[PDB]
RNA sequence: CAAGGAACUCUGCAAAUUAACCCCGUAAGUUAGCGAGAAGGGGUGCUUAUGUAAAAGUAAGCCGCAGUGAAGAACGAGGGG
RNA sequence: AGCGAAAUUCCUAGUCGGGUAAAUUCCGUCCCGCUUGAAUGGUGUAACCAUCUCUUGACUGUCUCGGCUAUAGACUCGGUG
RNA sequence: ACCUCGAUGUCGACUCAUCUCAUCCUCGAGCUGAAGCAGGUUCGAAGGGUUCGGCUGUUCGCCGAUUAAAGAGAUACGUGAGUUGGGUUCAAACCGUCGUGAGACAGGUUGGUCCCUAUCUAUUGUGCCCGUAGGAAGAUUGAAGAGUGUUGCUUCUAGUACGAGAGGACCGAAGCGAGGACACCUCUUAUGCUCCAGUUGUAGCGCCAGCUGCACCGCUGGGUAGUAACGUGUCUAUUAGAUAAACGCUGAAAGCAUCUAAGUGUGAAACUAUCUCAAAGAUUAAUCUUCCCAUUUCGCAAGAAAGUAAGAGCCGUCAAAGACGAUGACGUUGAUAGGUUACAGGUGUAAGCAUAGUGAUAUGUUGAGCUGAGUAAUACUAAUUGCUCGAGGACU
C-alpha cells in the first residue's frame, strides 16, 4: 500500500483533466438588475416577484 | 473507533425538528437547509391540520411537539395558534406553506431556505 | 422455434389454493395489448423479428421521429418500442389477446429486470463465505482471504481478467424458465403467474415461450371458496 | 397506465369468505378438517385459542394451538383453504392481539371468559 | 438449522430417554434435518431398566422438530420439542405404545404400523 | 437474532444464562478455621386493613406477559500436578 | 528410603482399566526407571491461586449462517490540509 | 553455492481456489479364468464433483461414521501491502541431562507482538472528451465472448432376460433426493432506532389525570413498509454436426483375405453450435427506420447575422434509481415529490364522561384511538414570469 516513485507532472496533469466545476443555471431577474439562478432568489434581496429577504 | 462525537440521531433530528417547527409557530419564517426545511414542512402541514380541529385533545398532541420559549409560552403559542393561523387554513386542503431556495451557507455550502406562510 | 410473448409489470405477488388442497405462489403482472410497429421477415430485413411499441402516451408527450412513424404506420402514440426475435404470427398495428398466445396450463418463460442494489459486495454477490470473529480473528471478518495467484520472480504477479468482485447488481434483465402460467383477464388485462418473478413496482416483464416446454401443457388445479354464511 | 394495486383483491375477491367469526387471538376455537383418504372423509378437530393472526386478505394467517398426551400442537391455517370448517366456541376480553406467553402454559387455569 | 451431535429425545416406551443425532442419513452435504427424516443417531441416555443402553449407534426417526417446517398446503405446522422414535431396524418399531402426534405425510414412506400405535396421526 | 447449543477453533479467545433483597437448604473431607454464598431451589408490584418507631412482617383483594419490572450485578461441578 | 512413561521415559500412537461410535489430548495401573529419587530435599498433603490442565452442566451468532437497524468513518460538498 | 542475504516473510489452520491427467467418481467403449448380480483389465475422456467429526500446532498421520466415489501432483510444499501466532526460532521460569561453568540439548513444559493512508500495471462496476463519416432518436444482426454443461435413491415394465435352482439384469418412464447458482418477496423467521403500545423511577410540565427529558430504542409485548434468509420457485436439458477410444460396411494391398488407401457410416457428459446473458472503441467504429435542417447575401457559404425547428444539457420535484456519476418519470396546459382527503394495515376498545367500587380495579361511550414507508383522487406548496448547446452537408 506505499508507492515506489513519485508522480510525473504531466500524468498529473492528464489526472488534473477531469477537474471542472458544475454549470450553474441563469435566469432572468425581472424586477432588478443581476440576472440570478433557477431555483434561487433573485439578486435584489427577493425571490422574484416576492420580496422578503435582505443581504445583511 | 474511540471516542468521538455521535454527529446526528434520529432523536437529535426530531428534537430539532421540534425546536424549529415551535419557533416557526412563534414566528412563522424560518431560516434553515434545505433538508432540513423540507422534512419539517410535512410535520407542520399534520400539526396544523390537526390544530385545525379545535379539540383539547389536539392540544395534548400538539403539546408533545413544542419546545417552550420567552416570548411565546407552550399556553400562549398554543393560543395563538389556535385563534389566528389555524381558522385560514380550513379550505385549503395541504399546501399551507412555501420553501424558497436562500443563498448557500458560508461555512459549509448548505443549500439555505427559508420556509414560511401562504395560503 | 416460433416465439410467443407479451409485456407486462409486475403489480404484486400473492398465493391462489388449487384443487386436491394446495397453494401455488401467484405473480400478478398486469398486460396490454400492444401495437405492433412492425413485423421484419428475412425477406425484408434479413432476419424475422416483431418490433413492438407499446406503454401508450399523449402525442405532445412524444418524440417527431416518434410520432412521424407511428403515423407512418398509423399507430399510438407509445413509450417504448422492443424487439422480439423469430416471431411471425401477427402483422402490424395489430392488438393482442393473452389467450391467443398462451394456454392456461403450459409452461413460458419470464426475462425480468432484477432488484437494482447499486454498489454490492461480491460476497452477496456470489453467495461467498465469511470469516468468523473468534478465537482472534483482528479487523478482518468479512475480507478478501486469500488473493495471491503468483509468488516469487514470476508466477502470476497479476490478476487475471473478469475476476468475480464486487461492483453493480440487480437493475438488470435476467431470465427464469419453467413457470406454470395460471390464468388471464382480458377485461382488466391481468395475468398471474407461479414462482418467482423479477421486477420491482414499475418493472419490465416478458413472457415468451419456454425453450426446454414448448408445447407441454400440465392440468393446473384450482381452488373456489363456496362457504359464506 | 392507470393503475391502483386495488387488483391484487379484484383476483382475490372469488376466494374471500365472510362467515369468518370475530377472532384474532385469545378465543377458544374448534377447527373441523375434511381430510380425504382417496375415500371416507375423515373429521379432525383441532381445538385451542389462536395466537398470532397475520397477513393481509387472502394471505391473512392464524394459528391454533392444541395440547395432546401433552405435546402441543401448533398449526398456521388460512382463511380460504378448503376442507376446512371454522367456527367460535368461546371468547373472553382481548387486551392485546398478540400473543406468545400461551405457547408454554400449563393447565389447571381457564383462561378469562365473558358471558 | 441443525447442529452435530444435537440432542433429542424419544416419543415411546422403547426404554431410552435421550439420544443424539451422529450423522444425517444420505448424501452428507444436506445439512438439513427436518420432520420426518430418518437419520443416523447414538443413544445418549437409555435406562437400564429398559431394553436398550447407551453408547450404541441405530437409525431413528424425527417426529416433532421445535422450528417445524412450512408445508405446500399453506399450513405451517410447527411444533415446541425436538423427538424421535427408534425403529428396529425396519419398518416396525420397537416401543408397545408409541405416545405423542405424528404426521400423516409419511404414509408414502412406509410406517404405517406405528401410525395406529401413535396416540393420534395429523 | 430463530433452530440447534463448542458441532469453528489446540483451546467456551470473545459474547453469553446467574447475581441485588428475603425464605430455605446444603454433601464429602477436614489440620475444626473451613468447606460453602456449597450444590440445589423458591418468593420480591399495587391497593385495603393489621402491624411498631418507621417498617421488616401477616392476611384479604387488583392488574400485568412479566413486579432487583428501567441503571449495577456470583457462572457451576468433578480430577490431577 | 519413597515414588514413578511421571512437565523428567528414546522404545510410545508404553501396556491395561475408564472416557472416547471417533481422544500422538486426559485420569489411575505394571515397574529395566537409557539420566525417577531423599535439604539440588523424596513422598503425599487441608483451603487457595488474574497457576498448567482435562471431563462436564446452564448458557449462547465461536460453527450452520449471515443478515438487519442505528450512528461514526467512508461517499458527495465548502474550507484547511 | 547459480541470480538474491543495504532482507529473497518462510510451518500450520481457515478463505480463493485454479490448473493437469499419469481419471477417483459420473460417462462411452474393448477384452476376460465376464451365467446374472457382482466384477477385473484397458483406451478415450477435465463437462461436473470428489463428506464430516475426535486427537496431536498440524497439511502428515491414527480412528470413527458416511457418499456414485469420499483421487493424486503443482502454484515461495500459493495465498500475513487476508486473518491466527497455535507448536516451531523471543526474552521469563522450570523439569531430566550434559558440561566444574559461562550455557546448551536436532529433549520437553509454562505462557509470550504480527506495522502499513494503493503511486503504477492489472482487475470489478463505473461515468467523462472524441468519433463512428450532414445532426439526433432509436431498432438492432452478431465478428468476437461469459455462464451452465453435477449426480444418486425407490417403484413399473421385472423376480423378467440371465441363471436352474438359488440369486439376479440391460433401456426408458414416474416419484423421491443431495448439491450449488440465479430470482423472489405472498407463506415462515430475523431486523424493522421519528409505527402501535403496557410501561417503573427520577427530574419537570404550579398539582391530579395525562404527558415530556434520561435511565439500551429506559424495560418489556408486538409490528406497517422496507431489507435480508432459516421461508419459496427454475435449473441439472434436448437436438443436429464434428467426433475420441471403439464398433463398422464395400474394397484393394498380397485376385483370397481385408473398418483404409479412395469412399461410405455409427459412436463419449470431452468439442461445435442448439440453452441463458451482454455485446459494433467489433477502427471492419457494421446494418436498418424515422425525425430535423438547407432562410437574401461575402473567402471551399468556408457561420454570414438567425446557428435545429429534432432533441439534449444546466436547475428543480423526485426513487423505481441512487457511493458520486449514471437510469428513468415529471416539470405549471405540470399529476413529479411532498401536503390534504378517502381506503388499507397492524397496534389494539384512545382520552374524557358515566356506572360499580372504600380499593387496587372492572364495563358502556368504542374494534374504538393511532400510525416512517402500503393503495389511490385533489393541484394545496414546491418542480419559475429561466439560460445554453443543438441545422445549411463536410467529398463523390
Amino acid at each position: 500500500a506505499v508507492q515506489q516513485r513519485r508522480s510525473s507532472k504531466h500524468r498529473r496533469d492528464k489526472r488534473r483533466s477531469h477537474d471542472a466545476l458544475t454549470a450553474q443555471a441563469l435566469s432572468v431577474c425581472q424586477k432588478c438588475g443581476k440576472k440570478k439562478l433557477f431555483h434561487r432568489v433573485c439578486s435584489c434581496g427577493m425571490y422574484g416577484d416576492l420580496r422578503v429577504k435582505k443581504a445583511y | 473507533s474511540y471516542i468521538n462525537k455521535p454527529g446526528k440521531t434520529s432523536a437529535w433530528r426530531v428534537m430539532t425538528v421540534r425546536q424549529q417547527v415551535s419557533a416557526v409557530l412563534a414566528y412563522g419564517k424560518i431560516e434553515t437547509t434545505l433538508k432540513k426545511a423540507k422534512n419539517t414542512q410535512k410535520r407542520l402541514d399534520k400539526l396544523i391540520t390537526l390544530a385545525k380541529v379545535d379539540n383539547f385533545n389536539n392540544r395534548r398532541q400538539v403539546k408533545k411537539w413544542l419546545l417552550n420559549t420567552n416570548l411565546f409560552d407552550v399556553d400562549q403559542l398554543m393560543d395563538h395558534l389556535f385563534s389566528k393561523v389555524a381558522p385560514k387554513y380550513e379550505k385549503t386542503p395541504g399546501g399551507y406553506s412555501r420553501v424558497l431556495k436562500l443563498g448557500p451557507r458560508r461555512g459549509d455550502a448548505t443549500e439555505m431556505a427559508i420556509l414560511q406562510l401562504t395560503d | 422455434m416460433e416465439i410467443r410473448g407479451i409485456f407486462g409489470v409486475k403489480v404484486g405477488m400473492s398465493q391462489v389454493f388449487t384443487t386436491n388442497n394446495e397453494r401455488l405462489p401467484i405473480t400478478v403482472i398486469y398486460c396490454e395489448p400492444n401495437q405492433v410497429a412492425g413485423v421484419k421477415t428475412e425477406a425484408k430485413d434479413k432476419y424475422s423479428a416483431t418490433l413492438l411499441s407499446f406503454d401508450t402516451v399523449e402525442n405532445k408527450k412524444l418524440n417527431k421521429p416518434q410520432q412521424g412513424f407511428f403515423e407512418k404506420n398509423n399507430l399510438k402514440p407509445t413509450k417504448h418500442l422492443q424487439e422480439i426475435r423469430n416471431m411471425t404470427g401477427f402483422e402490424m398495428g395489430q392488438q393482442i389477446t393473452p389467450q391467443n398466445l398462451f394456454q392456461v396450463g403450459e409452461y413460458v418463460d419470464v426475462s425480468a429486470i432484477s432488484k437494482g442494489r447499486g454498489f454490492t459486495g461480491a460476497i452477496k454477490r456470489w453467495n461467498f463465505k465469511i470469516g468468523p470473529l473468534g478465537h482472534g480473528a483482528g479487523y478482518p471478518h468479512r475480507f478478501q482471504g486469500s488473493v495471491q495467484a503468483g509468488r516469487g520472480g514470476a508466477s502470476a504477479q497479476r490478476v487475471f481478467k473478469g475476476k468475480k468482485m464486487s461492483g453493480h447488481y440487480g437493475h438488470e434483465k435476467v431470465t427464469v424458465q419453467n413457470l406454470r402460467i395460471v390464468g388471464f383477464d382480458e377485461a382488466n388485462m391481468l395475468v398471474l403467474v407461479s414462482g418467482a418473478i423479477a421486477g420491482p413496482e414499475g418493472g419490465v416483464v416478458l413472457i415468451r415461450t419456454a425453450k426446454k416446454k414448448p408445447g407441454v401443457v400440465k392440468p393446473i388445479e384450482l381452488a373456489v371458496q363456496t362457504e359464506k354464511a | 397506465k392507470i393503475n391502483k394495486q386495488a387488483l391484487i383483491d379484484l383476483v382475490e375477491q372469488k376466494q374471500l369468505k365472510a362467515y369468518v367469526p370475530e377472532f384474532s387471538a385469545g378465543d377458544e376455537v374448534n377447527v373441523a378438517i375434511k381430510l380425504k383418504e382417496k375415500e371416507k372423509v375423515r373429521i379432525q378437530n383441532f381445538t385451542g385459542t389462536v395466537l398470532r393472526r397475520r397477513g393481509k386478505g387472502i394471505s391473512e394467517t392464524f394459528i391454533v394451538r392444541k395440547t395432546t398426551d401433552g405435546i402441543p400442537i401448533e398449526k398456521n391455517f388460512q382463511i380460504h383453504n378448503p376442507n376446512i370448517s371454522i367456527e367460535l366456541k368461546r371468547r373472553g376480553k382481548v387486551r392485546r392481539a398478540y400473543i406468545s406467553y400461551m405457547r408454554e402454559r400449563s393447565g389447571k387455569a381457564a383462561k378469562i371468559k365473558e358471558r | 438449522m441443525v447442529s452435530f451431535m444435537t440432542r433429542l429425545n424419544v416419543a415411546d416406551n422403547t426404554g431410552a430417554k435421550q439420544v443424539g443425532i451422529i450423522k444425517v442419513l444420505g448424501s452428507t452435504r444436506k445439512r438439513y434435518a427436518f420432520l420426518g427424516d430418518v437419520v443416523v443417531v447414538s443413544v445418549k441416555d437409555a435406562i437400564p431398566s429398559g431394553m436398550v443402553k447407551k453408547g450404541q449407534v441405530l437409525r431413528a426417526v424425527i417426529v416433532r422438530t421445535k422450528k417445524g417446517q412450512q408445508r405446500k398446503d399453506g399450513t405451517h405446522l410447527k411444533f415446541d420439542d425436538n423427538a424421535c422414535v427408534l425403529i428396529k431396524e425396519d419398518k416396525s418399531p420397537r416401543g408397545t405404545r408409541i405416545f405423542g402426534p405424528v404426521a400423516r405425510e409419511l404414509r408414502e414412506r412406509g410406517y404405517n404400523k406405528i401410525l395406529s400405535l401413535a396416540v393420534e396421526v395429523v
